[PDB]
RNA sequence: GGGAUGGCUUGUGGCGGCCAAGCGUUCAUAGCGACGUCGCUUUGAUCCUUCGAUGUCGGCUCUUCCUAUCAUACCGAAGCAGAAUUCGGUAAGCGUUGGAUUGUUCACCCACUAAUAGGGAACGUGAGCUGGGUUUAGACCGUCGUGAGACAGGUUAGUUUUACCCUACUGAUGAACUCGUCGCAAUGGUAAUUCAGCUUAGUACGAGAGGAACCGCUGAUUCAGAUAAUUGGUUUUU
RNA sequence: CGCGGGGUUAAGGUGCCGGAGUGGACGCUCAUCAGACACCACAAAAGGCGUUAGUACAUCUUGACAGCAGGACGGUGGCCAUGGAAGUCGGAAUCCGCUAAGGACUGUGUAACAACUCACCUGCCGAAUGUACUAGCCCUGAAAAUGGAUGGCGCUCAAGCGU
C-alpha cells in the first residue's frame, strides 16, 4: 500500500555510485566550446589549496539588503606558482570520439 | 497577504513551535507559546520555526483573560539563540520576546519594553517606531 | 496525447491457457443458450421470406420481367 | 461590497457530471471480488460518503454566498425584491436546502445498509442505488439552478449603493436630462440618449465636495400613475426614492 | 463597472479585429474536430461523448421529421378534470410473481461468533435481510437472542403500486403474510421478492360494496430490497 | 440447500383483510377528541387501527404554508420571473399607496436597526477542545439505542441539584 | 476502383519561365525566382501545349488523383507570384498604450526584423523575424498598417501570422482587451 | 466516402420548387397566348430589376413573365 | 494424524405505467424495443429521532511505481472589467507538512502552506521493530449453569532468543596483456524546486471599493553537492 | 509405442531463429504500441468529415449538385400584449396579392426602427449527382500500478486479412 505521507529521498542518485575517485588529481570532464573567431587562450591551471580565511567586502549590489555596506565573507586561499609548458597532444573527430 | 515578510536574510531560527516567550508590549499579555510560524514550509517531522523579525501565531498563557481564548499574530523581537549578521556579527539577546500585531503589522499594544532587534524594526515600521532602543 | 514521447505499459497480445480456456467455455455455453431461447422463441416467424428481388443495375431486368410475363400466361394457358 | 465572489451555479447536469466525475477520479475505483468483505464494505461506503460531501460542498456554497434578504439594509432587500421576485429566491434557495439535506439523509442510509451488505454484488448495487438517488434529487432542481445562476450574473453588476452615506438620488420623467446631469457632475458612465428609458437601472458616480465623497445616483424616469401599475424599471426608483435617506433633485422640463 | 458594462464596451468599441473570422473558421472546422474526437478519445470519456452524440443524432432526426411532417384527452372527464395532470391508467387467482429464486439459510443467516477463546461459540444468526418486525417491538434479552434482526435493516414502509388505477404511494406495512422460500422467513419477516406483504390502503381510498372502507390489503414485493435499500410491491388487485 | 420458492394461486390474496365502519370510524374520532393523558397510565398493547382516518388534521395555517412555494412556481415559472425569457413586468408589492409605503420603510428601517442591535448585543478565537465532545460519540449513542431497543422500562436519572440540566428530552 | 489516368492543366503567361526537372519546380517571372521541391507527391509532368503544363496520375487511386489539384494550385500561386506578387497589409490597434513598431533590415542576413513595443505597456520588445524575400513597410497612407510584400505567398502570410501571434493578450478578458496586429487584407501588389 | 460535406437540412417553411412549378409556367404562358395581339421580348442585362414589380404595376392590362 | 471470485472492477436507483425511431408481423397484429417521460421515495428549515464489531486495523523507517492532477507549467471556455476564481484539456518533471483528541469502528477538528491529491507493490494467508482485532497457564466482576465450567461481556498481569552460508545490494582488492604517464567515451545513472519582496505601478482596468502582468532586480522554502575562515558543540591534548 | 535401414505422409508449417517458398493469382487494410489461434465479455438499434464494394429511393441539357452575380417584394408597423417590441424578448394565429420567387420569417442586429443574412427564384457555368441503409477492413467503444512480450526478432503492393 502507498506511503501516507509522501517525502522526496535521501540524496541524489545523480552522484552514482559513492566510490573512491579513480585518480587523486582531478580530470576535466569537458572543456569550453571552441570558437575559432576569439583569440587563443587557455582553459585551465592547476594549483594547491592552502586554507581558508575572512575578508571584509565593500559590496555593490544594487537591489539587495546589503547594497553600499561591509559584508564579511569566507574565502579559500589556493597557492599558484606558474606551471610550465612541456606538450602539445592533437585530437581528430572519429565516429567513436 | 499572509504574515511572513519579504526581503529578510538568512538567520538562525531559535524559537520551535511549543516556546514560550516574553511579551514586550503592554497589551496585557505576559507571555506568548508558539503554536505556528507564518511562512513554514514543508518536511517530515520538522518543527517550524522562527527567529528575530519573524511573525507567529501565538496564544497567551499568562496575561488578562481577555487575551487567553485567541490565537493572535505576533512578531518575535528578542532571541537568545545566536545568529550571524551579514557584518560577521555572531549575537543574541537574554530572553527570547515578541510583541503581538494584527495581519497588516501594526501593533496591539502602545509600548515596548525592552530593546528590539534591527530585523524586527527595520521589516516592520510600526515596531520601529514604537522602539525606544534597536540593538 | 503524449504517447510517442512517454509511451504506457503495453498491453500484451500473448494469452493465458486459464483465459483461452475460460472463453472457449463461455462460448460453448452461449451457443448452448442460444439454442435454448430460439426453440423457445415466442416471436413471429414468416413462412415465406420475402425475396430480394431483382437488381436495378442489371441491364437484361426487364428481359427478365418479360419471360417471367411469358412463362405465367403459359402456364395459365396449360392449366 | 458587493455580490462578485458568488460561484459559478452550474445547470443539473452539469452538477450531476461534475459530483461524479469528482467521484470517479479522486478515489480508486479498481477492487475486486476475492478481497475480504470489510475491504469491499470500506470501498463503496468511501465512495457514497464522498459523493455526499462534495454535493454538501457545493449547495453550502451556494446557500452561504447568496445574499439573505432579512439581513439587508431595507433599500437592497426592497430593491432585490424588484429586481428578482423576493418569493421566487427564497423558493429556489430552499429548494438548494432541501436537496442538500435529503441528499446527506441518503447518504448515511446507504452507508448504514452497506454495514451489512455480504457480498460485492450487493456492495455494488447499494453503491449505485445511493448515487442513482443523488442524481434524481439533483435533477429535479433544473428551472432553480438557472434561475439563480442569473440572478448571480446580475447581483455581480450590481452597482455598490451605501445607504447611510452622503447621497444625491437624481429623478424625475423621463427624457428631462438626469443622466445628462449625472455625467456632468460624476464619472459614471451612464448613456444620454433622447428616447424614453435609455435608463433602465440605477447607475451610481461619486463626487468630491470639500474634501468628502458624495455618491449620486441616477434613476430610470417615473411616470404618473399609481403605484400598481408600475413595471420594476420605474419600481427600482421609486425604491431608491423610499428607502434612501438624500438629498432628491427632482428634474423638471417646463 | 456597472449593469451591462461589456455590452457597452462591444457598443462603443466593437470586438477584436479578427473575431468574425476567428469564430468562422472555427465552426469550419467543427466537423473535422468531432470526427476526431469520436476517433481519438479513450476510456470512459470516449464512452460519454458516444453517447451524449447518439442523444444529438436521436433528437435532430426527431427535428426533421417533425419538420416534414409540419404540412398535414384520451379517457373521458368532466370540464373541472380537464387540464390537469390525470394519470395515464395504461377464477386464477394467481399472483403476478408466482417463483423466485430460493434463498438458503446459508445466504439468510450469517453465523455470529461469541467468547474470548480462539475457538468461539457460534449459536447466534443475524438476518442479512431487510425485515419488519412490527409494532410494539422489544428486542429480546442478548443472552437469549437467537436471531439478530439490526434496526439499520428494519423497514415500515413500501412504495405500492396500485395496477388499475395506475397510482404509486408509499403506505405503512401492516404484517409480512408469506415469504415465499420458508415459513421461518415469514416469521421473521423478512422482505425479499416474491413476498406477500399486508398494507394500510387508507390513502388510496378503497371502500367496499357494503360502505365499509377497506384499510388493510395484500401486496407483492417486486424488487430486493437487500440491494435497492427500498421496498417496492404491487397491489393484489 | 436452495428451495422452491413459490406462492400458491389462493384468493385471499385479493381480498380486503381489514375493514372499518363509518360508525366506527365516527366512534373513534370521538375518542381521538375526548384523550386525556395521564402520568400513571402505561400503553401495553396498540390497537391496529388507520389512524390516518380517524386522527385529527393539521391545521390550516401550516397547510396552505406547506404548499405556497409550489403554488408560487405553479403560478409563475422561474424561467418567466427572472432570464432572457423571463414576461415579468409587475412586481409584488406589500404596499398600495405613497403614504403606505412611506410607513413601510419607517417601520423597515427601525425593525433592521433592531435586529442590528439584537444582533450586536448577542484575532480568531481557539478551537473547542475535544474533551467537550465526549457523550456524543457514535459508539456510545450505538450503546444508547442498542439499550433503548432491549429495554421495557426506562429509568431516566436526574442529577436533584440540576434536574431540567440533566434532562434529556 | 483505380482510376486510368487523370490529367491536370497550368497555363503559363508569356512573360514566365518554369523549368521542371526530377519534380523541382523553378518559375520564372519579372519580379524573381521561385522554387518548389514536390518530390513527394507522385506526378508526371509534361508539355500539353504551347503555354500549357500537364500534370497526370496513371493507374491511381481517389486520393492520388486529388493530390493533382493540390499541385496545381501550389504551382499556380508560384507563377502569380513572379508575376503580381503577394501583399499582406496588417494593422495594430490599442486602447490606451500605442503600439510602436520599428522595421529594420538586417545587412548581415538580409532579412527584415519587427520590434514591437509598448503593447498593453509592457517593457519587454517583441522581435519578429521576417522571411527571407519578405519586405515590410510603416504606411503612409493609414494610420497605425504594417504592409508585407513578396513573390512567395506562404512566406508571406507566415511572415503576418508570426507578428500575429507575437502579441497575444494572456489572462485578460478579450472581449474587452481589444489591442493586437491584425491581418486586415489579402491581395496582389501589381 | 466518408469524408464528405454535412448537407444542412433548412428548417424553413418553403421548399424546392421542382418540375410542378415548370409545369405550371408552361400552363400559364400558353393560356395567356391567345388573349393577347402582341407578345414583345425585352431585355435587361446586368441590372437588379427589382422594378419590374412597378412596371407590372403600371402595366395592369398586360402580362409579363419573367421565368 | 490431516490442513491452513480473478481479462473480476469504475459515473449516473429500484418498481410500475406511458411514449417510442426501429426489430418483427403483415391468412394471427401479437410480441421485443434505444432515446425519453410520469408517479412513489424548508420561502434558504430544524438543531428535542447519532438505529447493533462474526469479518480489524495501525504506527515507525525507507524505496519505487500508477494517474484516476491537490499544487506548480502551458492551454480552451464562462459577465471572465481588474483582482480573485469556476468548468474543462495536456501533463506524474517536482512537491504534497506540523499538531490536538482512545469514556474508541480513533475518525474528525486546528493551523501552517503553492498544495496539504488518490492509489498499488501486504490486506486475492503468511519471520524487520513495536501498539490494537487477540484469545495458553494466575486473578476479579457481570450473564448462564445444580456443578465441573461455559460465555452478551468487562478488567488486570503475562518466554522465542538467526546470519558466520548462497544470492541480491553497498563499498573494497585483483590474475592474465612489460611497466608507467596522458587521454577517449560505449553503456548505466542524472536534479533541482517553490514562494516572497523591489521595479513596472496605485499604472492598465474601474462608478467606487479596489487593482494586475511581460522585460529587469534581490532574497527566502524544500531538495542536492561540498566545506571549516568565523560562531556554537564535543575534550584522553588527561 | 519391440530393435534398426530406406520410402511416404497426418496435424502443423515453409522471411530469420527453424527443416521447407521473401512461391503463384485477384483484391482489401495504415492502426499515437494494427494484425497475425478467433470465437466470451466490454458492447449498444453505440460513436467515426477513415477507406472500398453494394442495395433502395430521388434529381438532372426542360441544366441537377457546388459556387459566383443579382432578386428576396406588396396588404403589413397582421392580432393580443409590452415603458418600448415593426418577421427575429413573448402568447396565439399563420392568409392573400404580385409572382420567376420570396416564411405573417432562418439567423446577426437596433431601445425601437434601419441595415445585413437564410429559405425560395433568375442569370452565368456544365454532366453527373444527393440521401438513407447493407457488407468488408481500420479507429474509438475504460486503464491502473517492478521492465516485457502475436514465443522472439521483426514485417506495411506484408512476413497482416479472404479465397
Ligand atoms: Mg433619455
Amino acid at each position: 500500500s502507498h506511503r501516507k505521507y509522501e517525502a522526496p529521498r535521501h540524496g541524489s542518485l545523480a552522484f552514482l555510485p559513492r566510490k573512491r575517485a579513480a585518480r587523486h588529481r582531478g580530470r576535466v570532464k569537458s572543456f569550453p566550446k571552441d570558437d575559432p573567431k576569439k583569440p587563443v587562450h587557455l582553459t585551465a591551471a592547476m594549483g594547491y589549496k592552502a586554507g581558508m580565511t575572512t575578508i571584509v567586502r565593500d559590496l555593490d549590489r544594487p537591489g539587495a539588503k546589503a547594497h553600499k555596506k561591509e559584508v564579511v565573507e569566507a574565502v579559500t586561499i589556493i597557492d599558484c606558482p606558474p606551471m610550465v609548458v612541456v606538450g602539445l597532444v592533437g585530437y581528430i573527430e572519429t565516429p567513436r570520439g | 497577504k499572509r504574515g511572513a515578510p519579504g526581503g529578510k536574510l538568512k538567520m538562525t531560527l531559535g524559537l520551535p513551535v511549543g516556546a514560550i516567550m516574553n511579551c514586550a508590549d503592554n497589551s496585557g499579555a505576559r507571555n506568548l507559546y508558539i503554536i505556528a510560524v507564518k511562512g513554514a514550509g514543508a518536511r517530515l517531522n520538522r518543527l517550524p520555526a522562527g527567529g528575530v523579525g519573524d511573525m507567529v501565531m501565538a496564544t497567551v498563557k499568562k496575561g488578562k483573560p481577555e487575551l487567553r481564548k485567541k490565537v493572535h499574530p505576533a512578531v518575535i523581537v528578542r532571541q537568545a539563540k545566536p545568529w550571524k549578521r551579514f557584518d560577521g556579527v555572531f549575537l543574541y539577546f537574554e530572553d527570547n520576546a515578541g510583541v503581538i500585531v494584527n495581519p497588516k503589522g501594526e501593533m496591539k499594544g502602545s509600548a515596548i519594553t525592552g530593546p528590539v532587534g534591527k530585523e524586527a524594526a527595520e521589516l516592520w515600521p510600526r515596531i520601529a517606531s514604537n522602539a525606544g532602543v534597536v540593538m | 496525447a503524449g504517447t510517442i514521447n512517454k509511451p504506457k505499459k503495453p498491453t500484451s497480445k500473448r494469452k493465458t491457457t486459464r483465459l483461452r480456456a475460460k472463453i472457449s467455455k463461455r462460448a460453448a455455453e452461449k451457443k448452448r443458450k442460444e439454442r435454448k431461447l430460439a426453440r423457445k422463441n415466442p416471436e413471429w416467424r414468416s413462412k415465406l421470406k420475402k425475396d430480394p428481388g431483382i437488381p436495378n443495375l442489371f441491364p437484361y431486368k426487364e428481359r427478365l420481367l418479360q419471360q417471367i410475363e411469358e412463362e405465367r400466361i403459359r402456364r395459365k394457358e396449360e392449366l | 461590497t458587493g455580490w462578485k465572489d458568488i460561484p459559478p451555479v452550474p445547470t443539473a447536469q452539469e452538477f450531476i457530471d461534475i459530483v461524479l466525475s469528482r467521484t470517479q477520479r479522486r478515489l480508486p475505483t479498481q477492487i475486486r471480488p476475492g478481497f475480504k468483505i470489510s475491504r469491499i464494505r470500506a470501498f463503496y461506503t468511501r465512495k457514497v460518503k464522498f459523493t455526499q460531501e462534495t454535493c454538501s460542498e457545493k449547495f453550502g456554497a451556494i446557500i452561504s454566498s447568496f445574499p439573505v434578504l432579512s439581513d439587508q439594509h431595507p433599500f437592497h432587500r426592497d430593491l432585490m425584491n424588484i429586481l428578482y421576485d423576493a418569493d421566487h429566491f427564497k423558493v429556489a434557495l430552499g429548494q438548494i436546502s432541501t436537496a442538500k439535506n435529503l441528499i446527506e439523509t441518503i447518504s448515511r442510509d446507504y452507508v448504514r445498509l452497506l454495514k451489512y451488505a455480504q457480498s460485492l454484488y450487493q456492495c455494488k448495487q447499494l453503491k449505485r442505488a445511493a448515487l442513482g438517488r443523488m442524481a434524481t434529487l439533483i435533477k429535479r432542481l433544473k428551472d432553480p439552478l438557472i434561475y439563480l445562476d442569473q440572478v448571480r450574473q446580475h447581483l455581480a453588476r450590481l452597482p455598490d449603493i451605501n445607504p447611510t452615506t452622503r447621497t444625491l438620488l437624481v429623478a424625475g420623467f423621463p427624457n428631462v436630462g438626469k443622466s445628462s446631469f449625472v455625467r456632468s457632475v460624476t464619472r459614471a458612465d451612464t448613456p444620454v440618449e433622447p428616447y424614453a428609458f435609455t435608463t433602465k437601472s440605477l447607475f451610481v458616480g461619486h463626487l468630491d465636495y470639500k474634501y468628502l465623497r458624495y455618491q449620486v445616483i441616477d434613476t430610470p424616469g417615473i411616470l404618473d400613475h399609481p403605484l400598481e401599475e408600475m413595471n420594476t424599471i420605474e419600481m427600482q426608483s421609486v425604491t431608491a426614492l423610499a428607502h434612501l435617506r438624500a438629498a432628491v433633485l427632482y428634474f423638471m422640463d417646463i | 463597472p456597472q449593469n451591462e458594462y461589456i455590452e457597452r464596451h462591444r457598443k462603443l468599441h466593437g470586438r477584436r479585429l479578427d473575431a468574425e473570422e476567428r469564430a468562422r473558421k472555427k465552426a469550419a472546422r467543427e466537423g473535422h474536430k468531432n470526427s476526431e474526437n469520436a476517433q481519438n478519445l479513450r476510456g470512459l470519456r470516449a464512452k460519454l461523448y458516444a453517447k451524449q452524440r447518439h442523444a444529438q443524432k436521436i433528437q435532430m432526426r426527431k427535428a426533421i421529421k417533425q419538420h416534414e411532417e409540419r404540412n398535414v384527452p384520451s379517457d373521458p372527464i368532466p370540464s373541472y378534470l380537464l387540464d390537469r395532470a390525470n394519470p395515464t391508467t395504461a377464477a386464477r387467482f394467481s399472483v403476478p410473481i408466482p417463483k423466485v429464486r430460493g434463498i438458503s439459510e446459508e445466504e439468510m443467516f450469517k453465523v455470529v461468533k461469541t467468547g474470548k477463546k480462539t475457538h468461539k461459540k457460534g449459536w447466534k444468526r443475524i438476518v442479512t435481510k431487510p425485515t419488519f418486525v412490527g409494532p410494539d417491538f422489544t428486542r429480546r434479552p442478548v443472552k437469549y437472542e437467537r436471531f439478530i434482526r439490526p434496526m439499520g435493516l428494519r423497514y415500515k414502509k413500501a412504495n405500492v403500486t396500485h395496477p388499475t388505477l395506475n397510482v404509486t404511494v408509499q403506505l405503512p406495512i401492516l404484517s409480512v403474510k408469506k415469504n415465499p422460500s420458508n415459513p421461518l422467513y415469514t416469521q421473521l419477516g423478512v422482505l425479499t421478492k416474491g413476498t406477500i406483504i399486508e398494507v394500510n390502503v387508507s390513502d388510496l381510498g378503497i371502500v367496499t360494496a357494503s360502505g365499509k372502507i377497506a384499510w388493510g390489503r395484500y401486496a407483492q414485493i417486486t424488487n430486493n430490497p437487500e440491494n435497492d435499500g427500498c421496498v417496492n410491491a404491487v397491489l393484489l388487485v | 440447500e436452495v428451495p422452491k420458492a413459490v406462492i400458491e394461486p389462493n384468493r385471499k390474496w385479493f381480498t380486503n383483510t381489514r375493514v372499518i365502519s363509518q360508525d366506527t370510524l365516527q366512534s373513534f374520532r370521538e375518542a381521538m377528541a375526548e384523550k386525556q393523558k395521564d402520568p400513571y397510565t402505561v400503553l401495553l398493547k396498540s390497537n391496529k387501527l388507520p389512524m390516518s382516518l380517524i386522527r385529527d388534521g393539521p391545521k390550516l395555517e401550516d397547510g396552505l404554508k406547506k404548499h405556497q412555494a409550489k403554488m408560487t412556481i405553479e403560478r409563475e415559472p422561474f424561467s418567466e420571473t427572472f432570464g432572457p425569457k423571463a414576461q415579468r413586468k409587475r412586481p409584488k408589492l406589500s404596499f398600495n399607496t405613497v403614504d403606505e409605503l412611506a410607513g413601510y420603510s419607517e417601520q423597515s428601517l427601525d425593525s433592521y436597526h433592531a435586529r442590528l442591535e439584537e444582533k450586536k448585543l448577542l484575532s480568531v478565537a481557539t478551537a473547542k477542545e475535544a474533551i467537550f465532545n465526549k457523550g456524543t460519540s457514535k459508539r456510545i449513542w450505538n450503546e444508547l439505542y442498542k439499550v433503548i431497543d432491549s429495554s421495557d422500562v426506562i429509568l431516566h436519572v436526574l442529577d436533584a441539584r440540576d434536574p431540567l440540566g440533566t434532562r434529556c428530552r | 476502383m483505380r482510376y486510368i489516368h487523370s490529367e491536370e492543366t497550368i497555363p503559363v503567361p508569356e512573360n514566365v519561365k518554369v523549368s521542371i526537372k526530377s519534380r523541382l519546380v523553378t518559375v520564372e517571372g519579372p519580379r524573381g525566382k521561385l522554387q518548389k521541391d514536390l518530390s513527394h507527391i507522385a506526378v508526371n509532368f509534361s508539355v500539353v501545349k504551347k503555354g500549357v503544363i500537364g500534370l497526370e496520375i496513371h493507374h491511381g487511386s481517389r486520393k492520388d488523383v486529388a493530390a493533382l489539384r493540390t499541385v496545381r494550385t501550389i504551382i499556380n500561386n508560384m507563377i502569380i507570384g513572379v508575376t503580381k506578387g503577394f501583399k499582406y497589409k496588417m494593422r495594430y490597434v490599442y486602447a490606451h498604450f500605442p503600439i510602436n513598431v520599428n522595421v529594420e533590415k538586417n545587412a548581415e542576413t538580409g532579412c527584415y526584423e519587427v520590434e514591437i513595443r509598448n503593447f498593453i505597456g509592457e517593457k519587454i520588445v517583441r522581435k519578429v523575424v521576417m522571411a527571407p524575400g519578405v519586405e515590410v513597410e510603416i504606411s503612409k497612407a493609414q494610420k497605425d498598417e504594417l504592409i508585407l510584400s513578396g513573390n512567395s505567398l506562404e512566406a508571406v502570410s507566415q511572415s503576418a501570422a508570426d507578428i500575429q501571434q507575437i502579441c497575444k493578450v494572456r489572462n485578460k478578458d478579450i472581449r474587452k482587451f481589444l489591442d493586437g496586429i491584425y491581418v486586415s487584407e489579402k491581395g496582389n501588389i501589381v | 466516402p466518408k469524408s464528405k460535406r454535412a448537407r444542412v437540412y433548412h428548417l424553413t417553411q418553403v421548399n424546392k420548387k421542382g418540375r410542378e412549378a415548370k409545369e405550371r409556367l408552361f400552363s400559364n404562358i400558353r393560356e395567356t397566348i391567345p388573349k393577347y395581339q402582341h407578345c414583345f421580348v425585352f431585355s435587361v442585362d446586368n441590372m437588379r430589376n427589382n422594378y419590374l414589380k412597378d412596371v407590372r404595376h403600371e402595366l395592369n392590362d398586360c402580362r409579363i413573365f419573367f421565368g
